[PDB]
Formats: structure tokens, sequence, C-alpha cells
């Protein structure tokens, strides 16, 4: 599957994914092509933050879907 | 209602219909029910203010005790102003609280509301976030207010820089009004607005 993720300054990236894939694992694909630790990633689709452990199928994420990535903004 | 209240209302209603103000298309009041308990008012945003070109609908409720108590007024049309709630439309104005006088009328209340739009009092705020922006960043306040006036009150003018941040967020699937609220609250900071949308 082909999908896009758009980051903060707008860069658009692409991943090849499986509908069955979990959110944890999409984030892994993210860490590698992009380097961000999953601990710092928040994935957004359809106005909802995606919990890890559900699937792309669970969120109705289809081919050519864009997902939004917003990093977890430190804080303490 | 009591005869005193009924006569005052009818009389006040005809003061507005026949005023210079309705003819100039700035103040207006209409009936909702046949009892005279609820009225719907409208006011035009004052000239040379960010509210200019806008029209604001008002919910007006006449108490059983009129005229010894003020009418309850709330803005139906959303507005970005220090003395009005950006969420509920609630008003902070003295004549609607402890400075009501029996001699005041529907026309005077509407005119007074128009005057408040032109002259805010941020140190007696209704909406703290708006009041802060007003004091801290006046141009940001002007633009934000004009944006809300455009989005909700039909005011003509537009801000392209704010509009595109609105679409970028709405792109994520976020509700549009929620987005406008978030961006306005956060001073147009996309990251901070986003955090709010996620929370």
């Amino acid at each position: 599957m082909q999908i896009f993720v758009k980051t903060l300054t707008g860069k658009t990236i692409t991943l090849e994914v499986e509908p069955s894939d979990t959110i944890e694992n999409v984030k892994a694909k993210i860490q590698d092509k992009e380097g961000i630790p999953p601990d710092q990633q928040r994935l957004i689709f359809a106005g909802k933050q995606l919990e890890d452990g559900r699937t792309l199928s669970d969120y109705n994420i289809q081919k050519e879907s864009t997902l939004h990535l917003v990093l977890r903004l430190r804080g303490g | 209602m009591a005869n005193i209240a009924v006569q005052r209302i009818k009389r006040e209603f005809k003061e507005v219909l026949k005023s210079e103000e309705t003819s100039k298309n700035q103040i207006k009041v209409d009936l909702v029910d046949e009892n005279f308990t609820e009225l719907r008012g409208e006011i035009a945003g004052p000239p040379d203010t960010p509210y200019e070109g806008g029209r604001y609908q008002l919910e007006i409720k006449i108490p059983e005790t009129y005229p010894f108590n003020p009418p309850k007024v709330r803005f139906i049309t959303k507005i970005w102003h220090p003395n009005i709630s950006s969420v509920t439309g609630a008003i902070c104005l003295d004549i609607l609280k402890d400075q009501w006088a029996a001699a005041m009328t529907l026309r005077t209340v509407l005119l007074s509301l128009q005057a408040l739009l032109a002259a805010a009092e941020p140190d007696d705020p209704q909406d703290a976030v708006v009041a802060n922006q007003y004091k801290q960043n006046p141009e940001m306040f002007k633009q934000t207010a004009r944006l809300w006036a455009h989005v909700y009150a039909g005011a003509p003018v537009s801000s392209p820089e704010y509009t595109k941040k609105i679409e970028n967020l709405c792109a994520m699937g976020f509700d549009r009004n929620a987005v406008i609220v978030a961006l306005s609250s956060k001073s147009w900071d996309v990251e901070t607005a986003t955090e709010l949308l996620l929370s």
C-alpha cells in the first residue's frame, strides 16, 4: 500500500504499508525513513490521534491516504 | 405579563422601528413569541472597527419584573471581543447588571452594545483570552476579530494568511470551528493550536 505522511514544515513522505499493519509498526517505518522515535510520534487521521495497537484497517486508512505527523512537544 | 411590562415593550418596540437607527440599518428588533417575553435583536458592527460590515443577532429575554430589571441579552452570533464570551455570547456590560435604570430602553441597550463593540474595556473582561490578546497584541486582535466577523457575522473582509492555516488544520480532519477557535486562542501558532485540538 501507498500512503502519505505530512510533517510540520510540510514535507510529504510516502510509505508502503499493509492494511493489517499496526500503528506501532507504521511508526517504525517512520523512524527509519525519517529517524523519529515512536516515543515522540503522534499520528493523526480524521481529526483523531491514532493509538498504537489498532490497525490501519481499524482506522479505515486506505491507499493514498495522508496521515499527519505531529511530534510530542517536550514539556515538564 | 404585568401591564407595565407589556406597555413598555410595545412602546420600546415602536421606538426602534421608527428610529433613525433602523432606517440607517444599524439596530433592529423582532418578535419571537406573542407574549413579548423573547425578542430577537440585531446590531450592525460599528464603522471603523473590526466588526464593520457585520451583523450580529441577539437573544433578548424580558424578565417579569421589567422595567425594574434589565433584559437578559446574549450574542447569538459569535464574536471575538473582550467583553463578550467567544463561546456563549454572554455580555459583560454594566447596564445589564447593576447599572440598569428603569428609563433605559431596548433602543438604548442596542446602541449601548454597539458602543461596546467600538470601545472595549479589557480590565473588566468576560473572555480573558480575548482580553489578553487585545492588550498584548492589538493588530493580532484586529485581524482575529475581523476574521470572526467575516466567518460568523458576514463581514466582508478576509485574511489570507489566517485562512490557509485554517485549511491546513481542517485537512487533518478537525472540525472547522474548532480550528478557528484553536488558532484564535493560541495566537495563530499552528503547533500550539494543534496541541489544543488534540487535547
